[PDB]
Formats: C-alpha cells, structure tokens, sequence
C-alpha cells in the first residue's frame, strides 16, 4: 500500500579547497546519485575517471587544453583568492565556551557554544588529574557554527571531595575550572 | 568556427528579427557583443551552457536564447535607430581565448524606401600614368547606396584578384550633414602596363549590395531593392 | 589530504523538491547559499554579509550546467534510480537542561539519500508550527546528506518532544522521543 | 565588502 | 587613441583596466571583420611572448603595454584590451578602448602624380588619381562639398615586390580639375601633374 518510491534522479558536485602551508589544493567532483565518476585533482593536472560511467566525460574533457588551463588555475584563481579573503572571520573566529558540572554514578561536564572544534576536557580528582578510564563524546556540531562535547566521569563520592573540570580551548587564555 | 546569419540587415522601426550564432567546436560559452564606434566592444548578454543567460554591459533592448549548446540566439522585438550597430558573436572554454565570427551590421531606418542599390562606375587607367611608371591603375566608384552594407571585388577574367587592389576601409556619406544619407566607395586595381595594353583581358569590378529580402513588402513603381550584385568593366586597349 | 582548513562549493539538482541547491561550506559549515527561488544570496551569520559579497548569477548558472549534466546521465546510466538510504536521527538540546530557562532543542538527521524530507516537530503528541527554524540539506564526503532542524522551547518537566521525521527508505514515519 | 571567486563545472560529454 | 610607424619598425600600444584581474588579454581586428585574440598575460606574469609581441603587464599603475617588433603590413589594426575581474564570471571579460595603428609602406623611389582617369559612359563624374607618394604625405579631408575625397590606401603588387599609396578625388562639376582636386591638402612640389 502505497510506499512505492517516486521516481527520482540526481546530479551533484564537488568543488573543495585544501589550504596547507600556503599551498591550495583543488579537487572537482562530478557524483550521479552517490556515485563519483569524474574527478580533476589539481595535483594530478588532469581528469580521471573514477568509474567507467565516467570515462567518456573524463577522456572528452583531457582532450581539450582550454579546459584543462581553466581547472589548472583554480588553486590561485579561487582556493587562494578566497582564503587569503576571509582570514580575519572564519580563520581566526574565537567562541568562549561555557561548562557546566552536574550528575545524573556518571559525572558529566558539557561544554557548549565554542568554535573551533579543538579543545581540551580533563578530569581531576583531588588535584590529581585521575582520567579514570574516562568516556567521552564526539565533538558535536550545532549547525550553527558552534560546537559541544560532554565527558563522562565513573565517580564514586567521599563526602568532603572535589572533583574540577578543566577546559583548555584557543578562546581562553587560562584554563576554565568549574568544581562539584 | 563561429558563424553568423544573418550578416547584413536592413529594418523598420518597430520591426523585429533574431541573429543566429553557431559554432561546432563544442565550446560551453557564447557571447553576444555590440561595437559602435565611439564606445568600442560591449557585451550584451552571455551564457555558460543549456538553458542559462546572464546580462552584460548593454542589456536592455535585447532578448537572448540558448536551448541548444550550438546555438546563440539574440532577438530584437522592437527595432530603434539606438540598435544600428554591428555585432560580434563570440565563444570559448573559459576566461583565455574569445572565439569571435565575422559580425553582422544591422541599420534601423525610419523608412524603408530610403533603401537604394549602387551605382558601379569603372574608370581606365589614366595614358599619362601608363608613361610615367609603365604601371596602369583601374578606380571604381560604387556610389548613391543606402545601406553601407556593400563588398566590393575585382575580377580579372572573370577570377577574383586581390594582388594589387586597395579598398577603402568603410563607405563615406555622400552628404555628411543629414541622416539616412547614401553612401560611397572606392576601391584600385594596378595592374603592369603590358598586362592593361593586352586588348584581350577583361576587367570587372563587382559590388554585392545588401537590402531587402523576400519577406519585405515593396509597394513603389521603381524596382525593389532586394541584395543583388551591380557590375562595371573595362576592357584592355593597346593604344 | 592534508588540510588546515577546507573550503568547499557543494550544489545538486534532482527530480524532487528540493530540485536544486547551491551551498558553500567552510569546515563543514554553511557559510552562505543563493537561495535559487528570490535569486539572492542569504549568509548564515550577518556577520559574513558584511565582509563578503557573492553574486547569485555563481549559483543559478552552476545549478543550469548540472540540470544538464543531470538530463544526461540520466540517459546514459539507463535510468538507473539510487537506492534510498534511511536517516539516522537523534536529539539534544544546545544548552544544558535547566528547567524554566530557555533553551533549543536539535534534531540532527544524517546519512539519508535522496534528499528529500518531511521533518516536524511535536509537542506532547501535538503539532508545533512556531519557533522552528532548520538548515539546508548539507552534504557528507560519502555524498550522502544531513540536516539540522531546531526547535526554542522552555524546558518543563511535564513537556516531552518527538522529532517525526519522513522519508522514502521508511516505511513508517520515525519517532525520535526526548524529554528532560 | 570583498567578492568570493566561484568556478564552473563542466558539462559531461553527452 | 591613434599612432602611425614606418614598416619594419616597432610599435608600443598601452592600455589601462579599472578593476582587480586574474588574466590580461590584447585582441586586434582588421578589416572591421572579426576581432581575433592576440595573447594572454596572467597577473603572477610581468612579461610574456608570442610571434613578434611581448606584452607587458604592471599590476601596481593597472596598466599594459603591447610591443610589435618588426612590423608588416597585416600589423594595421584596431587594438583593445580585455580583462575579467576578481570575484565575478571567470569567463566574462570586459574590453577597453582601442587604439588605431598603421604601419605605413616604405616608399623606394617616390614619384608623387596627380592622373586623371578616363571618364565612364556611365558615369557623370570625373576622377583624379594622387598616387605614388611617400608615407610622409597626409590627405585631407575635402572642403567642398560635391567634392569627394578618400584617404589614402596602400596597395601592394606582390609580383613585383611594389608598394604604393593612392587616394581618390571625384566630383560632377565642369569647374572640377585635377589641378585644384587635392588643394587644401599638403603635397609635395615635386608632384607630377600631366595633363590628359
Ligand atoms: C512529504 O509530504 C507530502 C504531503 O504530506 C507527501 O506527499 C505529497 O502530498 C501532496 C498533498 O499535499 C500530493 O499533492 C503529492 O502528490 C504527494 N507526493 C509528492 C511526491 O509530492 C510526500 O510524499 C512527503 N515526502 C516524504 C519523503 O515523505
Ligand atoms: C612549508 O613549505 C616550505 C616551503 O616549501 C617548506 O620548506 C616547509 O618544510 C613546509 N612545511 C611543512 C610543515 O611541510
Ligand atoms: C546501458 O544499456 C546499454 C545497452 O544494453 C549497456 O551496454 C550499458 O552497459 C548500460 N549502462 C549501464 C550503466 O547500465
């Protein structure tokens, strides 16, 4: 009853820049439905056939040097002109993240709002930085430019106790510490 | 590879017509470009494949069309005097080498019975000339022609020639004060003084006009202006 | 590849709703798409609005070639449809739970192809048509795709949510329940 | 207010 | 913009562009035919060659200069410039004003007449050849109207390695001769007026 899928056709494509010691890498990604049949990788300097669905597109497309000229500059024509353009808000863009210490006997610190994805969560008990066979989360992306993580704590409590967070991030100077 | 048809158009006011650009070497992007003396090449509109345009410098006045990768279409739906202007087609791969076709000139006049057919006169070399650098030069005056859509040749026993000759670059208004006034031109033809003295060599200049075409109503007693081929020649003299 | 960082242009067309997009990432994040109805290029912080500038014809032309490059691939792989992949979703808030604090509850759906989905939120069972917001259909290196959709709530112990979520690998719309 | 470079892709040989 | 060099001589054309570029290019037309892509210049070059041109591109002042060393005949053009510009249509150029250039004949023996041409039995008119000057003569434009004078042209007779320069006055009026055609016009003393 029912259920019977439309029909449905697809045509997608790649155009990735990879930026590393000031050197651009450009590849371009011909994909019908999830199939990659066509790729120009600019450190190769021609197209490749990546499937046979592909090769007339990629022996077609090698034949022509006007082509093959015009993808050969996009690592200085695009990746380095918009690298070197939007530096100062995507390159360099600081969150401050916020932490939160709370139980639910896990112990879970969540660390929130903070770009870029690199940061530091660890564990200590006492001052003693006891990882304490510690089980974290993969970093988490809110889709808005931020990201979160949370890690887990097996605790067992003495009374008296404390145990810290501490959260080295590129955004803060010091290390923030928030204790229960 | 580019070519355009039409390359010679003559219209009304308010009339409309389409220029077709083809190209058979593949190329992904095609332009449509008008030149007018004073301003030099400007774009109109371009398109980078199938089913898409883009506007370019001048746009307003013109429609374009790409529903075959070939084919660059451009329409006027509505002729102005603002539109005499010639225009280049182009395509290429990319931002390198444009491609360009030989252009097409399209004159927009308010009447269309100001368009008239020339007058080809051919005139022998001068004797005193022939004394002097034992070198004999033929003129031709295509004259009373409107639009300046002509081209000229030189036809030497019956074959095309084009050692010697020197045309003028573009036809000059016969009256330069008023508008939609007739044009002309000349051209040269030097030949050796033994080759003008032979009684047996023949000598043509040709002017193929451009004006009206089929589809044009002509509703006037003179004979209708359609593009036609208006001759003079000269035959050799040993005197 | 090695890469600092990664910029990439990803853009499809299909058969269905949405029949194209045309997005620009930077680390996996949106930056900014042409939105191909209005024609105009809307930026996913204001901030990028005012430092850059991107003309729309960069979208809508790239979204012509590929309706063509999809028109023929359609021929020649024989009509050859993909299979559906169904989505994966889960559900989190972007904040740590505070009750009587206002928060944002996400729902990540991922993995799924086509991209074609009826996502909705649902409040103790009901339907919820304000404070929803969602992003685009993001794409994934394996060329499938994910999608966020966002819901502001106030978060009460008596409240629970459901992510209802549509698609074509699905026999059954899917549930996703969360609650504090 | 600085504009971003974009590239065509090319159409497959058809 | 115009200029004007004897043949065999070098010619230097300039240019200048407004916006930010990724490639320069310098295109050429002859004849009023079809404009014809002459070479190309990226903006990490500062000079590049092809045939007998070397182009030269200067970021700093937006500027280009195109050198043609050893000038022909087919050298006579119309010359633009064509850029494209950062952030826009890779393929979209834009062309700038062109600048004329003639490469005049070297004329050997000089021998500067003024003929009158046997009239035609179609015609009414009557005309004047001033031919066989050197490059040094500029025709001017006439002053009197139903009196119509063309610029020079060059001619080039390829079988005997000849070249040479003419212009072509006519008009129907009796008053109208040859003595009197190209007044208002500077020609040599030396010109050879024969009668007919
Ligand atoms: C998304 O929702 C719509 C409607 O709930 C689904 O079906 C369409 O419903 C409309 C009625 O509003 C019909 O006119 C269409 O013919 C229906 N089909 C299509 C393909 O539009 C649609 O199937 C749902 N999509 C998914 C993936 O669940
Ligand atoms: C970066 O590039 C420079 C120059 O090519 C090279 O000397 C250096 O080793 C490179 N650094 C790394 C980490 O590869
Ligand atoms: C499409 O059909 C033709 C004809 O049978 C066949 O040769 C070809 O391999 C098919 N291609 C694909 C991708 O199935």
């Amino acid at each position: 009853a029912s259920r019977a899928t439309p029909e449905n056709y697809l045509f997608q494509g790649r155009q990735e820049c990879y930026a590393f010691n000031g050197t651009q890498r450009f590849l371009e990604r011909y994909i019908y439905n999830r199939e990659e049949f066509a790729r120009f990788d600019s450190d190769v300097g021609e197209f490749r056939a990546v499937t046979e669905l592909g090769r007339p597109a990629a022996e077609y497309w090698n034949s022509q040097k006007d082509i093959l000229e015009e993808k050969r500059a996009v690592p200085d024509r695009m990746c380095r002109h918009n690298y070197e353009l939007g530096g100062p808000m995507t390159l360099q863009r600081r969150v401050q993240p916020r932490v939160n210490v709370s139980p639910s006997n896990l112990l879970v610190c969540h660390v929130t709002d903070f770009y870029p994805g690199s940061i530091q969560v660890r564990w200590f008990l006492n001052g003693q930085e006891e990882t304490a066979g510690v089980v974290s989360t993969n970093l988490i992306r809110n889709g808005d430019w931020t990201f979160q993580i949370l890690v887990m704590l097996e605790m067992t409590p003495q009374q008296g106790d404390v145990y810290t967070c501490q959260v080295e991030h590129t955004s803060l100077d010091s290390p923030v510490t928030v204790e229960w | 590879g580019v070519t355009q048809t039409p390359k010679f158009r003559v219209l009304k006011t308010g009339q409309s017509m389409t220029l077709l650009c083809a190209q058979d070497m593949n190329h992904e992007y095609m332009y449509w470009y008008r030149q007018d003396p004073g301003m030099g090449l400007r774009l109109i509109h371009y398109s980078v494949g199938e089913g898409t345009t883009a506007k370019g410098e001048v746009p307003d006045g013109y429609n374009v069309s790409r529903l075959k990768k070939q084919n660059f279409l451009l329409g006027l739906e509505s002729a102005a005097p603002s539109q005499t202007s010639v225009y280049f087609c182009a395509s290429s791969q990319g931002g390198g080498e444009q491609y360009f076709g030989p252009g097409t000139r399209l004159t927009v006049t308010e009447d269309l019975n100001k368009v008239f057919p020339p007058e080809v006169a051919v005139f022998e070399p001068s004797e005193a000339e022939i004394s002097h650098t034992q070198k004999a030069t033929l003129v031709c005056l295509a004259t009373g022609f409107f639009p300046d859509h002509v081209e000229l040749s030189w036809w030497v026993n019956g074959k095309e020639v084009h050692s010697g000759v020197c045309t003028d670059p573009q036809p000059l208004k016969e009256q330069p004060a008023l508008n939609d006034s007739r044009y002309c031109l000349s051209s040269r033809l030097r030949v050796s003084a033994t080759f003008w003295q032979n009684p047996r060599n023949h000598f043509r200049c040709q002017v193929q006009f451009y004006g009206l075409s089929e589809n044009d109503e002509w509703t006037q007693d003179r004979a209708k202006p359609v593009t036609q081929i208006v001759s003079a020649e000269a035959w050799g003299r040993a005197d | 590849i090695k890469a600092d960082h990664v910029s990439t242009y990803a853009a499809f067309v299909q058969t269905h709703r949405p029949t194209g997009e045309f997005m620009f990432e930077f680390d996996e994040d949106e930056m900014f798409y042409v939105d191909l109805d209005k024609k105009e290029t809307v930026w996913h912080l204001e901030e990028f609005g005012q430092a850059f500038s991107f003309e729309a014809q960069g979208g809508l032309a790239n979204i012509a070639i590929l309706n063509n490059n999809l028109n023929t691939l359609i021929q020649r792989s024989n009509h050859t449809q993909a299979t559906n992949d169904p989505p994966e979703v889960t559900v989190f808030p972007k904040e740590p739970v505070e009750l009587g604090q206002p928060n944002t509850l996400i729902c990540h759906i991922d993995k799924f192809f086509p991209p074609v989905l009826n996502v909705t939120w649902l409040c103790n069972g009901e339907l919820v048509t304000e404070g929803v917001a969602e992003s685009l259909f993001l794409p994934r290196t394996d060329y499938s795709f994910h999608k966020f959709h966002y819901l502001t709530f106030v978060p009460s112990a008596e409240d629970f949510y459901d992510c209802r979520v549509e698609h074509w690998g699905l026999d059954q719309p899917l549930l996703k329940h969360w609650e504090a | 207010a600085t504009g971003l470079a974009w590239e065509w892709w090319r159409t497959v040989y058809e | 913009q115009a200029l004007s060099i004897q043949e065999g001589e070098n010619a230097t054309m300039n240019c200048s562009y407004k916006t930010s570029i990724n490639n320069l290019q310098w295109y050429r037309q002859n004849s009023g035919r079809g404009l014809v892509h002459l070479i190309l210049i990226r903006s990490n070059e500062r000079e590049k060659h092809s045939g007998r041109l070397r182009v030269t591109l200067d970021t700093s002042k937006k500027s280009s200069s195109l050198l043609i060393t050893a000038s022909r005949a087919a050298d006579t053009a119309s010359y633009f410039c064509a850029t494209d510009k950062k952030g826009g249509a890779t393929n979209k150029l834009i062309f700038g004003t062109g600048t004329l250039l003639a490469v005049q004949p070297n004329i050997q023996n000089p021998d500067p007449a003024v003929y009158q041409l046997r009239d035609s039995k179609s015609s009414d008119k009557s005309v004047c050849l001033f031919t066989d000057f050197d490059s040094q003569t500029n025709v001017s434009q006439s002053k009197d109207s139903d009196v119509y004078i063309t610029d020079k042209c060059v001619l080039d007779m390829r079988s005997m390695d000849f070249k040479s320069n003419s212009a072509v006055a006519w008009s129907n009026k009796s008053d109208f001769a040859c003595a009197n055609a190209f007044n208002n016009s500077i020609i040599p003393e030396d010109t050879f007026f024969p009668s007919p």
